[PDB]
RNA sequence: CGGCCAACUACGUGCCAGCAGCCGCGGUAAUACGUAGGGUCCGAGCGUUGUCCGGAAUUACUGGGCGUAAAGAGCUCGUAGGUGGUUUGUCGCGUUGUUCGUGAAAACUCACAGCUUAACUGUGGGCGUGCGGGCGAUACGGGCAGACUAGAGUACUGCAGGGGAGACUGGAAUUCCUGGUGUAGCGGUGGAAUGCGCAGAUAUCAGGAGGAACACCGGUGGCGAAGGCGGGUCUCUGGGCAGUAACUGACGCUGAGGAGCGAAAGCGUGGGGAGCGAACAGGAUUAGAUACCCUGGUAGUCCACGCCGUAAACGGUGGGUACUAGGUGUGGGUUUCCUUCCUUGGGAUCCGUGCCGUAGCUAACGCAUUAAGUACCCCGCCUGGGGAGUACGGCCGCAAGGCUAAAACUCAAAGGAAUUGACGGGGGCCCGCACAAGCGGCGGAGCAUGUGGAUUAAUUCGAUGCAACGCGAAGAACCUUAC
RNA sequence: AGCUCGUGUCGUGAGAUGUUGGGUUAAGUCCCGCAACGAGCGCAACCCUUGUCUCAUGUUGCCAGCACGUUAUGGUGGGGACUCGUGAGAGACUGCCGGGGUCAACUCGGAGGAAGGUGGGGAUGACGUCAAGUCAUCAUGCCCCUUAUGUCCAGGGCUUCACACAUGCUACAAUGGCCGGUACAAAGGGCUGCGAUGCCGUGAGGUGGAGCGAAUCCUUUCAAAGCCGGUCUCAGUUCGGAUCGGGGUCUGCAACUCGACCCCGUGAAGUCGGAGUCGCUAGUAAUCGCAGAUCAGCAACGCUGCGGUGAAUACGUUCCCG
């Protein structure tokens, strides 16, 4: 065990909690709750990147926002997706849910969508050189990214015998604490077993 | 000051630090001495005047020298095999213990005198100059 | 149908059954096994085996090598042979041109023709690389008859030297013997013990006997073909170098076989024997010491005369010759100029012996005017690694043994140089409760807990140096719980 | 404190150089040189806590100056003064001085300061190694089971014991045991939980329920070592508590296998531990108590924290280890 997660180094610096809100007798609960509303968005919703997921609770209200590459899929033009997650969220006992479908600005920066489309890939036939180098491409020519490194280990190229690659551009300084590092990781699903796909970011430092 | 090695073979490297030069001078001129720690703003000094000191006359290379006007050949042969890499024609005062091999236009003197190599660094001067009047 | 080398998937099997020219594939997901689809190459054929050539420059005439990869005889002398400076005339042997005869046919090759084409057949040339006869040329090689002095040798004048053989001889030291003084240890080691001494040792002094080796000089310095050679003197003797160039006039080089010399050890006969010292004895160390260390100690080491004939006999580099930048030490000798001419003054030159370095060469390391560069002449040797420098036969030897020198079988390598790591009972420089300085513990007792082992119907499973063992277990009566 | 990359250069090539040399540092930290010039991950810094001060701040927290108090005290009206709690900020940067230093890094000493030279302690663990561990948190390729290797239940087992190893606790006593009196903490927890006063037991505890989602109430107002007094007098003892007999309490459906605790009795080994070996450099070791998680109960002497009292020693890198 080498690196700590960086959203976690940084979590009352830098990065921000997920969830947002206070109990103190419905701790247990709301955390049951949260972790329910979080798998079953990630099983029924794959083809738009779902970057992030957050969840705002205040008594009977629940409020989930949640970030996505592909809006229009994840959203019906009836409502017809609407109403699906709108439904099955009242049946998670949720009491009022509600939800607020946004956009990222720039999905090549979102380590998550990156790692995502790297591990999309690299599933079907897509040698992981080639997966690697246009992910480390598209993400430097945009405006903010200063530096990008992007792992992947596995059985790599359906072989007998794992192996960990990585390739990195720019300036990822991890042991800093202001450096902001967005940090990604999704696992690729092969006819050989399950691939895993990490992905760092740094785009400059807040202070 | 001192023969960098590989001025003229790593052109495109070394132009990096002509351009870091500029960008110091740049950064001395809006004063940037106080917005960071003393430490990285002394060491940022220290780089301006080890860059400035090592680079004197380098500030002006825009694609790379038509010829190189050398004093003792023996004492900075890497500048001369790299003009000899390149190929530029290099004029040269050699001496009794130089190899005439190796330069085109050879000049014979000695090089230990201030005063002869101060004479024929005027000669040079001088043609240059002309020749920069006649252009 | 993995790559060489055109052409891939599925099922079955699992270190089996099997495949295979080599590398190598079979360990429940094989493009290498077996079978089916698909494919590729050929096609009345397609594969396998056997044999020859090619690839193989891997017997190298074309067309290879020998410092370290296999390969320079240990070194010389010299026989047969090979090879040979400048120049004049001649011969026409080699060499070369031409011509005539011959080189059967068939075959091969070129052209044409006939089978319906082709294979096949025929016709006409070429080829038949050669040999014999005539005629022409004389550059080169050779022969013959001369000439020359640059190679080679002689003469004369100097020079340096542990070159060799013999005889005589000197001093220091070790040992022993004798006689004084003189006491209780000496000797030896990492530490000791065997050992010597108390019957007078070791130490010190005087005297005597004997053998061997020659401190300083004394070095990467000299001599010798190599092995090798330094105490002094005398006798006999070999080679080298320089100068003059007086003499001879190619008399040169190499050299199969052959002959001679050839460290040490060893062998024979006869002497000698101080020290050292295989073997052999004890002591010690060690798990064991047929060893390293200690105390003794015989052959031998020494001399005379003979054998042996090997060495990391190495510069791991055969001999001769010519040419190809320099710089700087040092040994021997001749000479011009600074000139005191005292002075490595300096230069030039000839002969040695080192170091550094170009060009060039080499796989690299390196060599580099003392070549491992550029060339010519002659000799020795190599042809993957083991078996094996061995067996058999032979020759030599008193013997030990030496020289010449295989095969069966077996492997798919064995090798050279250099690079990156790792390592060292290699070196240097550093660090850390690593040691040292301290304080408190564990290992002993009782109990708690975990584990091994054993036991049981079951004692669920996982974790085994640091980095498993009060660990997963932050809670096993039922539940947990998997037995 | 090291591991690499781009370009350049050297080499037929594997590769080399940078990254080596001198100095310096905790550090590939920095400086000077240098066929190298730069860059990246590491080092350091940015984060937390702790040590000083300033501003803001007064409740459930303080109470110095004022009043009411009844012993029972900030208990009560009141008050920012002093603590404290939690927001913002200042403050250590070789900043200054003197000396060594290449006038360079760096180093020694001094002043000021709460603190002096990365102040103390945390979090943070480069490329990789060890096919290290984990298909028993989870997920997962392939293989296997599928009237069972799934699944339900009762009972049992995981606690078995001739031994061996490992980590601990309690001792072997007078620097102590027992009895009486008495003084000082921090941190943390609490809703079908903490649970006080009172009453009943000798004691676990029983009854009862005040007040508390808690700077308020409960954990007692919180400790033990400590201090004072008395006794024991060097003994297998007034040390030591194992083992065993009898009697109870509580949790739980249920304490036989197999819980903890309480009372009476019992009173084992053990006299400071061989070879060998472990931890620790200062608020540290040693020693004393308190709390939490897991948890109906507990095998907790374990683990994670908190405070009390508080040493000795370092000449120096020859040896052992990395």
């Amino acid at each position: 065990g080498q690196k700590i997660n960086p959203h976690g180094f940084r979590l009352g610096i830098t990065t921000e909690w997920k969830s947002r809100w206070y109990a103190d007798k419905q701790y247990k609960d709301y955390v049951k709750e949260d972790v329910a509303i979080r798998k079953l968005l990630a099983t029924g919703l794959e083809r738009a990147g779902i970057a992030d997921v957050e969840i705002e609770r205040t008594r009977d209200r629940v409020r989930v926002d949640i970030h996505t590459a592909r809006p229009g899929i994840v959203i019906g033009r009836r409502g017809t997706e609407a109403d699906r997650i709108r439904a099955d969220l009242e049946k998670l006992t949720g009491k009022q849910v509600q939800l607020n479908i946004l956009e990222v600005k720039n999905p090549e920066s979102q380590a998550q969508l990156v790692a995502q489309g790297v591990a999309e890939q690299l599933s079907n036939r897509v040698a992981f050189r080639r997966a690697m180098r246009k992910a480390i491409q598209s993400a430097m020519r945009q405006p903010n990214v200063k530096g990008i490194r992007v792992q992947c280990s596995g059985r790599l190229g359906g072989a007998e015998m794992s192996r960990s690659e990585f390739y990195r551009e720019g300036r990822v300084p991890l042991h800093t604490l202001r450096a902001d590092i967005d940090y990604g990781l999704y696992e690729a699903k092969t006819t050989f077993g399950r691939i895993g796909v990490k992905v760092w970011i740094y785009k400059g430092d807040i202070v | 000051q001192r023969w960098l090695g590989g001025m003229l073979t790593n052109f495109s490297t070394v132009h990096k630090r002509l351009q870091r030069l500029k960008e110091l001078e740049a950064m001395e001129q809006t004063g940037g001495f106080e917005g960071r720690t003393k430490k990285e703003i002394l060491m940022l000094t220290r780089e301006k005047n080890k860059l400035e000191r090592s680079l004197g006359g380098i500030r002006d290379m825009q694609k790379v020298p038509s010829a190189v006007w050398v004093v003792d050949t023996n004492k900075e042969h890497i500048a001369v095999g790299e003009a000899r890499k390149l190929g530029i024609p290099v004029i040269a005062i050699l001496d009794t213990n130089c190899d005439p091999d190796v330069v085109d236009y050879p000049i014979p003197g000695n090089d230990d005198a201030i005063r002869s190599a101060a004479l024929l660094t005027k000669v040079i001067a001088s043609a240059v100059a002309e020749g920069l009047q006649a252009r």
